[PDB]
This record gives structure tokens, C-alpha cells and sequence, in this order.
């Protein structure tokens, strides 16, 4: 809805790992 | 002796009552009568009564004076108000308030419509005695709960109010329409088991072939809380069904009627019907006045637009400055988001106490299946095609079957609104999309308009018929 | 509506003009480019219910006289809105107190209490002359007495252009009076800023300077109007040289109001109030503008500012350059500071 | 529909308690 | 001036930062003077990881005050104070003219850097009317506007807006109204909308003075940053890059220039690394809002808007790849936006093809029609009972 | 009283239909020259007589005041409608047919005087909001001045096929005397033309007998003459 | 002089070469796009992302066939346009109207 920052922390970090070894 | 309890107590109640009633037996008025009501009337007797030269006073001073001394238990209810036989439970002042004393000051001076006590001892010698009898009846019982009177005097304003108007005409319905909606209001309050409803129905049949739809409307809100206090489900059911509810009866009212009837309806699982009541109880209340009702309304109102698979505003609860109170209801709305039992099941424990008073209790443990619902709906509805053990481990389920059966009750409702297909195990969504190559919006605004029709019609109609009062009115 | 179809036919409904009333009971009105038509007293007029020179409304189904018009123009007032004048007030130059302080004596005092004048001796005010070159805000003032004292201001600048009554002076004289007095007070401001002709120029040193020796003298002693004269004759010049000896004659003129040439003060006040609407930047400075000029004209001290504001936006920029107040200055500097070596002027 | 409900909340008390002191006038006014 | 100590009591607010960031904070304070207002600035965040005080948690936040701050707080609030008190009385004898506008006018730049309200609200009201040199008067009332921003009241700040407004187009001096706009704007943030706050702060860019603001480096990222919530990718891309602002600036731009310019190439895979680096650097540093929500959310739909404007049909298989971010999460960051109404698209994922719904003809429109439709049918049926009684 | 209403309804039609010819055909044009009432209103005609006139309700008569064309009946007499200020204009114009032997392309000389016809004549044609947004004290009229042969004129034709907007020429040849007091409102419908058909530029080559020196005007046609003028100015300073 | 004109001068051509190429061809080959415009077939399909999005050419890139698509499917209408912009306005008046409406109960 709204107050996403919070949780959106958490997403950006493990999105990142994620980012690395699929990446083409 | 204190001027203040003689001049405004006598005065105001005296305009108010003798306009309406002369005004409604002539013509229907009725439109500009409600808004005089609700907003002035009560605001103005509660408020600044209280603290004027004496203790208390809404205006008990009016059913003491021009009291006319009727057969109603409005005499009754004002002995325990003062003391003429009995103090009864709040005490009286010597500061010219007295029943101790009658005949004491009056500024009213004689006028027949205007009412007055020593003119006259009974007025039983016209169709007047139902209307006169059911004004002076409505000045006190708004007052019983507010003073802190109990025990007899809340029983006699349940099976006695009733007794009183059930014989009428047109105008004295409407007059009397009034006394049971002030009647509803303490009614709420105090739960009983003991049944008042015989003299409700008896009375509710007679009077709708005598005229008046204001009377017709307030008996049924009475009646809900009835069926609320026993806490049977199944005979406030057969009261919902059969009403639809008309129009003419004030605004006020009408909050009450939505909330007591949303509240209800959503246990069974009726939470679609019920959120519309809800939300248009809200939004119907008074302003300031209305404050105490409102919030009880806002809790159970989050609560039933929660049950129907939507996730409320997470403002809403902040605004209207009960956010504490809010607290654990946007903390319910956070559980249903994430799909996580186990947040929703500690907060419905903890915070229980307080949803008990509310009255929200029951319909928040049917909210335990809206956590995993709403969270699958929303899934599915984004991205269509998903595997089954993806919802499995979003919303902390068992099982892929145990995903398939949440599916498997909503699909034939119709809520999740999508389909499990066991062909490798994956749920897909209904979905398409080009509905402008098929006639299928014709319909959709076509019922629109229709249900905007009738409404249009009433629209110009009510328009023009405040003002007119007002012109037929005499004015100075 | 139905009814409608029925009024709305005549034989058509005129505004026609009153020249005369007459004492015969009978009313001469003459349509506007249509001959004269006597009709017959009305029930809704009678002869002290129509007076001369009323525009009124007719019902042209006889030429009947149907209601007096409350519209009634005044040729006054077009005059003076035709040939333009922006109003101010005493502010614009203020801080020169003695200057706007003598305005309000000559003008001010003779209209409203013509007994002022009764008392002091001297004949109310027939020729005041204002003279000295402007940019000094000299016509300013005049506008703001005139306002004041609710007579209209109407503007000559030389010209028998404004003159429509027969559109040639010497007539300008008794035509502009009589209708001048008709809806009295007025004040004729009448500029003599003289480039007109050059066979007029041989005639008295301006067209409308002929024009103005002519109702100065047979103004003063016209009827009782010299010491009861309330229709002031104020004329305007640009300098003392372009006038007649019958015009700078003391007993004709009452007093006698100098302005000085372009001073620096007035050239403060000027760009200040016009640089509330236009735009600044930082460095600016309004005493430095107002030194340099020599300054000549009315014309000049406004245009400084306007081209300032133009060239900013040639440039397309909303700030005011720190340059085009500059450029803007200079250009107007140096016409103006070589004059007096060679002639030259600001136009052809 | 607005427009004229708000005008007439405002108006409601005075023109309802006048009307009282306004009906016996008439009744006397008119047999004159 | 001023301005540099909100900035700096953003950094101990924010999430990308906490408990080393008060003993820079505490620094400015001593070194300006500006010391009752960073005192007043905590009562302001009220409980977000600040006090830095010998007086009162001394290990909370790990870092504290000095003794000679504390000495120095105390000399220059009172002086100001001091002062204020006789100019307010010797000032109203004399000329109105001449002398209120003086006295006034010396206590300013003190008063704004102590933030005291109280002294304020009585003396910068009565400066502005006489006229004067009109380049001051805009100065002054910029002065008045600083203090009310350090409380955060929403009804002080846009009372001290109001006079300036009147002064601004009336001094007409266009360096000076650059400064207007950097102030609504930090109070455009403060309710909530970055969105108008974007709108005032794309003119500052252009013609900038660093008097009574930070720093032009600080200003053109925040600029650029919040232009870029507002605005869609086609426009505020070409401004930055292919215009004027990475090249005059000489390189402070990189973090945001970054996270458009993923959009404009259709290459995705540097879109996922700008957003770590621009979020600490650029947006948060901010007392008036630190909420990441509004810009990551609108910036995270832009990036699928134009993927899905470019094909009816895509796989999965390319989604997942041009972003480089995981399928899996891809698809969780999607289930608020289609869900909201920001987009509509599907992932049908078990098989791997994305259809996506155009926004081309009647039909996407029709759709839209019925959704205002439905939520203003309801407050109608509710608004025809009420009025009607 | 509620058939009523419907069989009312119906009259209201048949009643529109009758007046409808009454309000047609013959109509005369004249200038809406003030307003008594918002019932009967003054409008003057283009014969000369000035009228007393009804108004027809099928307009509104809140739009009915400003000067501008208007119709009124000969002897049905109602102001029957309201008509643009754009009709009434017998003047015709070459935007940029009959091309000029220039344009601003085509020289690359007069340089110093390439900026003062830019700002004059482009720019509130092409960005009037610029203009408004600065602050000045405008002109009235602008003057060119120089010797004959400088280019002035040659000038601002050249910028006109630069910045493509029509062009007026507007001279003493346009204005035509034969009846009095044709002259002067000839010079109104020329204003009125150009500021509804803009962009555009009205250019005066020679006013040089639109305005003279003498006016005798004890002749009808040296009394045009000099109403001509009189014309000129008074629009110029609202333009 | 030279940044303005060659970014005319590189973006009209591409225009060019894509025009030729859908006009006769509705699901034309990416081959015979690569081919015209001389490109490798990567880099046109990149390319033509950006330029629908500013829509001057009003198709579509399909990617589940790795074909291009050109028909008329113009942005929205004006009936719909406007009145889309008309129900937004009505939400904030009806809102109003509910604020006035208090005052009656």
C-alpha cells in the first residue's frame, strides 16, 4: 500500500545476490 | 432560586414542540422538522444544561410544566428526575427546579399549541392525547443514562413507551417516531434477556395502515438490538430479510440502522452486504455529537471491509485520533497481508479484551481465513500461472493441497477466482481481457443508469420541499 | 412567448435627440440623420418634463416621444479618453513639496469655493501657464487636481484634431466653451508643444498657439466669466520662446508656474516605481541611471525603463539584465547630450 | 439538492419558533 | 546557512545510516551558532536515534556534547534573546520608518540561527512593509521562513510562506526567487508529496546563488533525484545526460544519471545496481522525509512501463534476464503493482510466456471508466439518503 | 396542473417556431453601442439612426454589452442576436501572396538593424506570455524613421516570412469616403479584423494622408479626414 | 552545431529504414529489418523499444515470435479521453458535497 521502505531494505539486499549470479 | 432553570429549560422545548406538532397534524412538513431535530434539539438540552446554577438538567423542566399531567410515564420518569413522592435515583434542586413545589414560575404564559400545565389536566377530549404524550416521553429517556438513573425507570420507557402510541394517526406516529429513536439510543446500552418485543411487533403492524413510514423505521433498529442482547443469530435474521428500509426517518437513525445490521450479517459469512452498510454508517453519523458511536463504527468497519478479501487503509486507522485504539486493527490488516497465521493468531488473543467490548469479537475469529484468502487472490491475480507450492510457502501453509482446498471453497462464491490444475500442478487464473467486440458493457452501464434513475426522480422531487415549508411557514 | 408575436410588432422605436423644447406645447425632435419632426406633447412628458438638448428614446410609430433617456453622452469625457491620459497623483514626483503645493493653489481653490478668489481680488484664474520642458511630471499634476475637483481633463496636444465641432480653430474658441460650460467645471489643458505647419509657424509660432491667443483674450472678458470665470483655460508648453507676447502678458496671466529641465530627482522617482513590475538582478543600481542622463523630455524618462524590459526580452530572459538598464540609458544619453553642439532631435 | 438543504438547516430555528407568535397574530389580523 | 544543519540531522535519521553520523551532526552547531536550533531539532524527530549529550544519553547515541558547546548554546541563544527585547522597546518610540526596519533587520540572521519562534513571530512581521531597497526585503523573509521548517508544524511554516509569496514577483529579483522554491519544497516533502515538491525544484536548477542554502553539489542530485518520482523516464533523462548538468557540474550526478539511463537503453541489468547506491547517497540524508517507498516504488513500475508499452508477448526467460534480477523476486515486486493499478500485466510462470494488456484503443480506457465509476456510484447512494432526509 | 405542465411544454415549442420568422430576414446590422437595461438596450445602425431597441430572448444578455457587430430589426424591432466584431471589415489582405524580392534569409546585410525589427515585430506574435511576464510601460504605436530607400519597411516585411504569420496592408487606399461618417468606422473594422486574425501585423507605409496637417472640415469630405485619424489613435492605444 | 545535427540526422534515418519496412509487411521478418537497416539483429530490437514508446511508427515488437507487427491501434480516443478526466473530477466533487452534507445530520 504505503510504509514499503521498511521491508523494501530487506528486498534490495537479497535481490542483490540474487542480481549477481543470474546476470547475463 | 435560579433564573436559568426556569427560562431556557420551559422556552426552547416550547418552540420546538408546539411548531412540529401543529405544523406535522397540517401538512407534511417532515423534511425540515428531521434537520431541526437531530442537530439543534439535542445538542442544546444535553450540552449546556448541564452547567448552568444547578446540577444537571437536559430538560426535565418542561415535562414539569407543561406536563398537562397525562396518563404517559412521563410524569413517572420525572418524579425519580426531582422528588414529589420518591427522590428516586438522582436528587433535586431547590433552585427552582422543584416537583416538590409545583406551580412554581412559568414564562411560557397560556397558548393551547404551545402547551401549558395549569391551562389544562387532561387532554383527553381529542385525538391530541398519543402526540402530546409521546413528546413529553421523548424529553426523558435521553436523559436516564446520562444522569446515572437505573433499575426501574429503563424497564417502563420499553414496555410502556410502547403502550402508549399505538393507536394513532399520521400525525401522531411522527411525533412518537422521535420518542422511540431517543428510546433506542440508552437501549444499546443495557442488555437484557427479558422480552420487550411483544407490545414492538403488535404496535409495528397496526401503524403502517394508519400512515407514517418514520414510526415504521425506528421500531425496526429497536427491535435489531433486541435480537443483539439475547445474542440469537437467527431472529434478527428474519428482521433483516423482511425490511428493505424506506427513506423518511432522520439521519442519526439511519447510522444506527446500517450499523447494528452490517454487524450482524458478516458473521455468517455475509461479509459482502454487510460492508456496504458499514461504510455508509460512517460516513451517515453526525459530526462531534455523533464521536462516541463513531469510533465503535470504525472498529467494526475495518473488520468487515477486511472479511471480503480487501487489505483497508493503513491512514484511516491513524486519522481519526483513536489511533491507539486502531492499533490492533491495522496490526490484523499487516496479518493479512503478509499470509502469516501466526502474527493474526497472538494479536487476536492479546488484544481480545478490548475487541470484546467493541462487540468486533465474532466476526474477528471468522477473519482467521481471510489471512492465507486474500494473500492467494492477490498472488494469482498479478501473475496468473503459478506453481502450487510457491502459494505454499507465501502464506506459511501445509500443503499444495492445502493451497487447493482454500481455492476449491472460494471458486464456486466466486472471491479467489481462479481454477487448480492438477495437469502438473499449478493454479491459473480465469483471466481475459476485450470486452469492447463483445455487448457485454451495454449491460454494465445499463444498470447503472437504471439504478441512477429512480434516484433522479427523487432527486428534483425532495429538492424543492424545505424551502416551500419554510414559505408556507409564517416567519416575523 | 405566444403573446410575444403580437408585441413585437411596430413601426420600429428610435433614439432621437431633443434639440429645443418650445412653450407651444409641442416638442421638436430630429432622428439622427433624418430632418426635424414637430410631434405633439406625449401624456408622459408635458415642456418641464423636456428640456433643450435631451437624447431621448421615441416610439417611431408616430415619432412619439416614449420616455426620456437616461443615457445622455458627454462630449467632454470622449475627448478626453481618445488622445490618452494615465492619472497620477502627487506621489510620482513627491519630495519637491513647494512644486505640487503651488498646483493645488491655481487650480483647486478657484473651481470649488470660487468665493476664495472673491475674497483675495484677483479675477478667477484665466490664463495660468505652466511652461518648461516635461519629464519633470509637470502634466502629472495637473491630472491630479483635475480628478480631484472632478472637472474633466481634456487633452489638446496641438492639435485641431479634437476639435470636431467644426474642426478648425478660432471656433475651437466659442463651440468648446459653450459645451464645456454646459457640463461644467472643465479644465482644457491645452499642450502647446507646436509642430504643426510651417506657414503656421509664421502665424503666431504654433497653429494652436493662434488658436489659444484667441480664446485667452475673449475668454477673460466674456459675459461676466473673468471674475466668475470657473472654465479654466491652463496651458502647457514646452518652452517660453514657441509662445505669443499676449500669452506672457502678467495681467492676462495670474500666475506663472516654472519647471526646470530633467533633474535627477524625478528621474529617481520614475525608474523606481516602474521596477516594482519589472524584474531585477542582483546589482543594480537606479542613482546611477538617473545621474548620467541630461534628460529632455516627458517621452525619455519612461523609455529608459521599456527599454531596459525589451531587451531583456530580445534575449529571452525573465531576470533583467545588469546590462540593458545600461544599454538602455546610454542610447537615449547620447542623443540628448549632443544637442546642444548640433541640432538633432529623438524622431523625424 | 445540496445547495438548497444547507440553506434551509441554517433558517430551520428561526423560521419554526417564529411561526408561533406569527399564527395568533393572523387570527386576530384578520377579523380587521 | 542554516540549511546545512537539517541535512546533516538527516543522516542520524535515516536507514542506510544511525549511530556514527551524530558526532558529524554535532560539529555544525558550535562552529555556526546554530545551537538551539539542533537542540530544538530533537524534540523535532522526536525518537529516531538522536541526542548527542553529555546531559542526557551519553552512550544512546555513543557520542555527546561538549562542554564548551554547552557553554557557547547557552551564551549565544541568550545575547539574541537579549538584544530582541531592547530593539522591540527602544524601537517602537522612534521613527517607523527608519529605525523598526533597522533594529529588526540585526536581529534576523540570529534569530533564524537559533529558530526561536516565539522572538520571531512579533519582530519580522513589521520590516516588510516600508519600502526600501527591494533586493533586502526577499533576503529577510527567507529568514523568517527557516525557523518554522526546524519544528516540522505544518501551520507556522505555511504561515511564514504567505509574506513571501507577496514580496517575491514585487522585488522581481529572479536569484532571489530561486530561493522560494527551495523552501516550499522542503516543506512539500515534509507532508508527504515529493511529487509538487519535484516541480519547484526542476526551476531552481537553472540560476543558482549558494547564500542562505547548503551547497550547489548537494542541491543538483536532490534536484534530479526528485524530478525523477514526479517525472517519467523520456523527459528528465534527456535533460540530465544529453543536456547541461553532468558536464558543468563536473561528475556528481553518476548515482541517479545511472538509474534512468537503464531505461532509455532497454538494459535493464544497470537499473538493478543504481537503485543501492543513488538511495544512500542522494535520497537519504533528508530530516523531511527519508520514506523510500515513493521513489522506489514509481521508479521500479517505470522500468516494467516501458517493457510492456514495447511487446505484447514477452518470455519470462528475457524478463528475467534484462534485469538480471531473480524470476522469483521479479515476480513478488510485480504482485503491488498490478495490484494497486500501476500496471497490468500476468506472468504465467509454470510455462514461461508474460501476455501483456496494451494501452492502446477504448478498451483499456472502458476498463478505467468503470473503476472511477464504481467508488463514485458508492459515495452517491450514500450522499442521495442524506440529503434527502 | 400535471398534464398541464406537459401540454404547456408543447405551446413553448409552437410559440418558438411562430417568433422565428419574425426574428429572421429582414435584419439590419449595426454596432452595439450601449445599454440602457438588460430588457431594452441602445444599438446604432450603419445608415446612422440610432435605435431603441427590445431584446429578443434566444441569446443571453450578459454577453450583449461589449462593442461588436449586432443585428436589429428594421420594424419588428428587437436585437434579435449578437454578431462577432470580426464582420464588418471590407479590407483585404496578402498574409505573404505577392512575395516581397527580401526576406531575412535572403540578405544577410542591415545586421545591426537585424535586432531592432526582431524585437518589435516577432516577438509577441511568437511568445506573447515572455511579454507579459517582464513588466513595462508599452508604446502605443512604434515608429520606424530614417530616409526613404533605408530598408525599414523592406525590414519588417522580411521578418513576417520569417516568423509566417499574415500580414495587413492597412493605408490610406483601404479606407473609403463616399457617405459621412463611413471614414472613421472603416479604421474599427480593420482593429477589430486583425486582433481576431492573429497572429498578424498591420503595417502602415504612409500615414502621411491619414493624418495631415490641416483640416479644414467645412467640407463633408474633409471632415472623414479627420474623424479618420481621430479613429486611429483611439484603437492603437487599446492595441 | 554538429551534436544537434547529427542526432537529426541519426534518428531520421533509422525512420527511414523502418518505414520501408513496415508499410508493405505486418509480422515482417527480423531478418529483412536487420538486412535494411544494416544492423546485427540484437541491436535493431533494442533500438525499436525506445522509439515505440515515443510511438512514431504505432506498432508493436512482438518477442514470442521474434516478428515485427504494424497495424493501426492508435492511443486511446477522444471521447473516452476526456471523459476520463471528467469521472476523476466528479470524485473530488462528490467529496465536497459530503463534507456539506454533515451539516444536515
Amino acid at each position: 500500500n504505503v510504509e514499503d521502505d521498511f521491508s523494501n531494505q530487506l528486498r534490495a539486499e537479497l535481490e542483490k545476490h540474487g542480481y549477481k549470479m543470474e546476470t547475463s | 432560586p435560579a433564573p436559568q432553570d426556569v427560562e431556557m429549560k420551559e422556552e426552547a422545548a416550547a418552540g420546538s414542540g408546539s411548531a412540529g406538532e401543529g405544523d406535522g397534524k397540517a401538512a407534511a412538513t417532515e423534511h425540515s422538522q428531521r434537520e431541526l431535530d437531530t442537530v439543534t434539539l439535542e445538542d442544546i438540552k444535553e450540552h449546556v444544561r448541564q452547567l448552568e446554577k444547578a446540577v444537571s438538567g437536559k430538560e426535565p423542566r418542561f415535562v414539569l410544566r407543561a406536563l398537562r399531567m397525562l396518563p404517559s410515564t412521563s410524569r413517572r420518569l420525572n418524579h425519580y428526575v426531582l422528588y414529589k413522592a420518591v427522590h428516586g435515583f438522582f436528587t433535586s434542586n431547590n433552585a427552582t427546579r422543584d416537583f416538590l413545589l409545583p406551580f412554581l414560575e412559568e414564562p411560557m404564559d397560556t397558548e393551547a399549541d404551545l402547551q401549558f400545565r395549569p391551562r389544562t389536566g387532561k387532554a383527553a377530549s381529542a385525538p391530541l392525547l398519543p402526540e402530546v404524550e409521546a413528546y413529553l416521553q421523548l424529553l426523558m429517556v435521553i436523559f436516564l443514562m446520562n444522569s446515572k438513573r437505573y433499575k426501574e425507570a429503563q424497564k417502563i420507557s420499553d414496555d410502556l413507551m410502547q403502550k402508549i402510541s399505538t393507536q394513532n394517526r399520521r400525525a401522531l406516529d411522527l411525533v412518537a417516531a422521535k420518542c422511540y429513536y431517543y428510546h433506542a439510543r440508552v437501549y444499546e446500552f443495557l442488555d437484557k434477556l427479558d422480552v420487550v418485543r411483544s407490545f414492538l411487533h403488535a404496535r409495528l403492524r397496526t401503524a403502517t395502515l394508519r400512515h407514517d413510514a418514520d414510526g415504521q423505521a425506528t421500531l425496526l433498529n429497536l427491535l435489531l438490538r433486541n435480537y443483539l442482547h439475547y445474542s440469537l443469530y437467527d431472529q434478527a435474521e428474519k428482521l433483516v430479510s423482511k425490511s428493505v428500509f424506506p427513506e423518511q426517518a432522520n439521519n442519526n437513525e439511519w447510522a444506527r440502522y446500517l450499523y447494528y445490521t452490517g454487524r450482524i450479517k458478516a458473521i455468517q459469512l455475509e461479509y459482502s452486504e454487510a460492508r456496504r452498510t458499514m461504510t455508509n454508517a460512517l460516513r451517515k453519523a453526525p459530526q462531534h455529537t455523533a464521536v462516541g458511536f463513531k469510533q465503535t463504527v470504525h472498529k467494526l468497519l475495518i473488520v468487515v471491509e477486511l472479511l471480503l478479501g480487501e487489505i483497508p487503509d493503513r491512514l484511516q486507522f491513524r486519522q481519526p485520533s483513536l489511533k491507539r485504539s486502531l492499533m490492533p486493527y491495522f496490526l490484523l490488516t499487516q496479518a493479512v497481508r503478509t499470509g502469516n497465521l501466526a502474527k493474526f493468531n497472538q494479536v487476536l488473543d492479546q488484544f481480545g479484551e478490548k475487541f470484546q467490548t467493541d462487540g468486533t469479537y465474532t466476526l474477528i475469529i471468522r477473519l482467521r481465513h481471510n489471512v492465507i484468502k486474500t494473500g492467494v487472490r492477490m498472488i494469482s491475480l498479478s501473475y496468473s500461472r503459478i506453481s502450487l507450492a510457491d502459494i505454499a510457502q507465501k502464506l506459511q501453509l501445509d500443503s499444495p493441497e492445502d493451497a487447493e482446498f482454500i481455492v476449491a471453497k472460494a471458486i464456486r462464491d466466486g472471491v479467489i477466482e481462479a481454477s487448480i490444475n492438477h495437469e502438473k500442478g499449478y493454479v491459473q487464473s480465469k483471466e481475459m481481457i476485450d470486452i469492447y467486440s463483445t455487448r457485454e458493457p451495454q449491460l454494465a452501464f445499463h444498470q447503472r443508469i437504471s439504478f441512477c434513475l429512480d434516484i433522479h426522480n427523487m432527486s428534483v422531487k425532495a429538492m424543492r420541499f424545505p424551502p416551500k415549508s419554510y414559505n408556507k411557514d409564517l416567519e416575523s | 412567448l405566444r403573446e410575444e408575436l403580437q408585441l413585437l410588432q411596430e413601426q420600429g422605436s428610435y433614439v432621437g435627440e431633443v434639440v429645443r423644447a418650445m412653450d407651444k406645447k409641442k416638442v421638436l425632435v430630429k432622428v439622427h440623420p433624418e430632418g426635424k419632426f414637430v410631434v405633439d406633447v406625449d401624456k408622459n412628458i408635458d415642456i418641464n418634463d423636456v428640456t433643450p438638448n435631451c437624447r431621448v428614446a421615441l416610439r417611431n410609430d408616430s415619432y412619439t416621444l416614449h420616455k426620456i433617456l437616461p443615457n445622455k453622452v458627454d462630449p467632454l469625457v470622449s475627448l478626453m479618453m481618445v488622445e490618452k491620459v494615465p492619472d497620477s497623483t502627487y506621489e510620482m514626483i513627491g519630495g519637491l513639496d513647494k512644486q505640487i503645493k503651488e498646483i493645488k493653489e491655481v487650480i483647486e481653490l478657484p473651481v470649488k469655493h470660487p468665493e476664495l478668489f472673491e475674497a483675495l481680488g484677483i479675477a478667477q484664474p484665466k490664463g495660468v501657464l505652466l511652461y518648461g520642458p516635461p519629464g519633470t511630471g509637470k502634466t502629472l499634476l495637473a491630472r491630479a487636481v483635475a480628478h480631484h475637483t472632478d472637472c474633466t481633463f481634456i487633452r489638446v496636444s496641438g492639435s485641431e484634431l479634437v476639435q470636431k465641432f467644426i474642426g478648425e480653430g478660432a471656433r475651437m474658441v466659442r463651440e468648446l466653451f459653450v459645451m464645456a460650460r454646459e457640463h461644467a467645471p472643465s479644465i482644457i489643458f491645452m499642450d502647446e508643444i507646436d509642430s504643426i505647419g510651417s506657414s503656421r509657424l509664421e502665424g503666431g509660432s504654433g497653429g494652436d498657439s493662434e488658436v489659444q491667443r484667441t480664446m485667452l483674450e475673449l475668454l477673460n472678458q466674456l459675459d461676466g466669466f473673468e471674475a466668475t470665470k470657473n472654465i479654466k483655460v491652463i496651458m502647457a508648453t514646452n518652452r517660453i520662446d514657441i509662445l505669443d507676447s499676449a500669452l506672457l502678458r502678467p495681467g492676462r496671466i495670474d500666475r506663472k508656474i516654472e519647471f526646470p529641465p530633467p533633474n535627477e530627482e524625478a528621474r529617481l522617482d520614475i525608474l523606481k516605481i516602474h521596477s516594482r513590475k519589472m524584474n531585477l538582478t542582483r546589482g543594480i543600481n537606479l542613482r546611477k541611471i538617473a545621474e548620467l542622463m541630461p534628460g529632455a523630455s516627458g517621452a525619455e524618462v519612461k523609455g529608459v525603463c521599456t527599454e531596459a524590459g525589451m531587451y531583456a526580452l530580445r534575449e529571452r530572459r525573465v531576470h533583467v539584465t545588469q546590462e540593458d538598464f545600461e544599454m538602455a540609458v546610454a542610447k537615449v544619453m547620447q542623443k540628448d547630450s549632443e544637442k546642444n553642439m548640433s541640432i538633432k532631435k529623438l524622431w523625424k | 439538492m445540496v445547495v438548497v438543504y444547507l440553506a434551509s438547516l441554517i433558517r430551520s430555528v428561526v423560521a419554526l419558533h417564529n411561526l408561533i407568535n406569527n399564527k395568533i397574530a393572523n387570527r386576530d389580523a384578520e377579523k380587521k | 546557512m542554516p540549511l546545512e544543519n537539517l541535512e546533516e540531522e538527516g543522516l542520524p535519521k535515516n536507514p542506510d545510516l544511525r549511530i556514527a553520523q551524530l558526532r558529524f551532526l554535532l560539529s555544525l552547531p558550535e562552529h555556526r551558532g546554530d545551537t538551539a536550533v539542533r537542540e530544538e531539532l530533537m524534540a523535532a524527530v522526536r525518537e529516531n536515534n538522536m541526542a548527542p549529550y553529555y546531559e542526557a544519553l551519553c552512550k544512546s547515541l555513543d557520542w555527546q556534547m561538549d562542554m564548551d558547546l554547552l557553554s557557547k548554546m547557552k551564551k549565544a541563544n541568550e545575547e539574541e534573546l537579549k538584544r530582541l527585547d531592547e530593539e522591540l522597546e527602544d524601537a517602537e518610540k522612534n521613527l517607523g520608518e527608519s529605525e523598526i526596519r533597522d533594529a529588526m533587520m540585526a536581529k534576523a540572521e540570529y534569530l533564524c540561527q537559533i529558530g526561536d519562534k516565539e522572538g520571531a513571530l512579533t519582530a519580522f512581521r513589521k520590516t516588510y512593509d516600508k519600502t526600501v531597497a527591494l533586493g533586502h526585503r526577499l533576503d529577510i523573509v527567507f529568514y523568517l521562513l527557516r525557523i518554522g521548517l526546524f519544528y516540522m508544524d505544518n501551520d507556522l511554516i505555511t504561515r511564514n510562506t504567505e509574506k513571501a509569496k507577496s514580496l517575491i514577483e514585487e522585488g522581481g529579483d529572479w536569484d532571489r526567487r530561486n530561493r522560494l522554491k527551495v523552501y516550499q519544497g522542503l516543506y512539500c516533502v515534509a507532508i508527504r508529496d515529493f511529487k509538487q515538491a519535484a516541480e519547484l525544484f526542476l526551476d531552481t536548477v537553472s540560476t543558482f546563488t549558494s547564500y542562505e542554502l547548503m551547497d550547489y553539489k548537494t542541491f543538483v542530485t536532490y534536484t534530479v533525484y526528485v524530478s525523477m518520482i514526479a517525472l517519467e523516464r523520456p523527459d528528465l533523462r534527456e535533460k540530465v545526460i544529453k543536456g547541461a548538468e553532468i558536464l558543468e557540474v563536473l561528475h556528481s550526478l553518476p548515482a541517479v544519471r545511472q538509474y534512468l539511463f537503464s531505461l532509455y537503453e532497454c538494459r535493464y541489468s544497470v537499473f538493478f545496481q543504481s537503485l543501492a547506491v543513488v538511495e544512500q547517497e542522494m535520497k537519504k540524508d533528508w530530516l523531511f522525509a527519508p520514506h523510500y517507498r515513493y521513489y522506489v516504488r514509481e521508479m521500479r513500475i517505470h522500468a516494467y512501463s516501458q517493457l510492456l508499452e514495447s511487446y505484447r508477448s514477452l518470455t519470462l526467460g528475457y524478463m528475467a534476464e534484462a534485469f538480471g534480477v531473480g524470476v522469483e523476486f521479479i515476480d513478488q515486486e510485480l504482485s503491488r503493482f498490478i495490484a494497486a493499478g500501476r500496471l497490468h500485466c500476468k506472468i504465467d510462470k509454470v510455462n514461461e510466456i508474460v501476455e501483456t494488456n496494451r494501452p492502446d484503443s477504448k478498451n483499456w480506457q472502458y476498463q478505467e471508466t468503470i473503476k472511477k465509476g464504481d467508488l463514485l456510484l458508492n459515495r452517491v447512494q450514500k450522499l442521495s439518503r442524506v440529503i434527502n432526509m | 396542473i400535471k398534464d398541464e405542465q406537459k401540454n404547456l411544454k408543447k405551446e413553448f415549442l409552437h410559440a418558438q417556431e411562430e417568433v422565428k420568422r419574425i426574428q429572421s430576414i429582414p435584419l439590419v446590422i449595426g454596432q452595439f453601442l450601449e445599454a440602457v437595461d438588460q430588457n431594452t438596450a441602445i444599438v446604432g445602425s450603419t445608415t446612422g439612426s440610432n435605435y431603441y431597441v427590445r431584446i429578443l430572448s434566444t441569446i443571453d444578455r450578459e454577453l450583449l454589452k461589449p462593442n461588436a457587430s449586432v443585428a436589429l430589426h428594421k420594424h419588428s424591432n428587437a436585437l434579435v442576436d449578437v454578431l462577432p466584431p470580426e464582420a464588418d471589415s471590407s479590407i483585404m489582405m496578402l498574409t505573404s501572396d505577392q512575395k516581397p524580392d527580401v526576406m531575412y534569409a535572403d540578405i544577410g546585410g542591415m545586421d545591426i538593424q537585424k535586432q531592432e525589427v526582431r524585437e518589435a515585430v516577432e516577438l509577441p506574435l511568437t511568445h506573447f506570455e515572455l511579454y507579459k511576464q517582464i513588466g513595462i510601460d508599452p508604446p502605443r504605436g512604434v515608429l520606424m524613421y530614417g530616409p526613404p530607400g533605408c530598408g525599414k519597411t523592406m525590414l519588417a516585411k522580411a521578418v513576417a516570412h520569417h516568423t509566417t504569420a499574415a500580414f495587413i496592408r492597412v493605408v490610406g487606399s483601404e479606407f473609403v469616403q463616399k457617405y459621412l461618417g463611413e471614414g472613421p468606422r472603416m479604421v474599427r473594422d480593420v482593429f477589430r479584423l486583425a486582433k481576431e486574425n492573429a497572429p498578424a501585423i498591420i503595417f502602415i507605409d504612409e500615414i502621411d494622408a491619414i493624418a495631415t496637417k490641416r483640416f479644414d472640415a467645412q467640407t463633408g469630405a474633409d471632415r472623414e479626414v479627420q474623424r479618420i485619424l481621430l479613429e486611429l489613435l483611439n484603437q492603437m492605444d487599446g492595441f | 552545431i554538429i551534436s544537434t545535427h547529427l542526432a537529426k540526422l541519426y534518428d531520421n534515418l533509422l525512420e527511414q529504414n523502418l518505414i520501408r519496412v513496415i508499410e508493405p509487411f505486418s509480422r515482417v521478418q527480423i531478418e529483412h529489418i536487420s538486412s535494411l537497416i544494416k544492423l546485427s539483429k540484437a541491436d535493431v530490437e533494442r533500438k525499436l523499444s525506445q522509439m515505440i514508446l515515443d510511438k512514431k511508427f504505432h506498432g508493436i515488437l512482438d518477442q514470442g515470435e521474434g516478428v515485427l507487427i504494424i497495424f493501426d491501434e492508435p492511443p486511446v480516443d477522444k471521447t473516452y479521453e476526456a471523459a476520463l478526466e471528467t469521472i476523476q473530477n466528479m470524485s473530488k466533487v462528490v467529496d465536497s458535497l459530503y463534507n456539506k452534507a454533515k451539516k444536515l445530520t
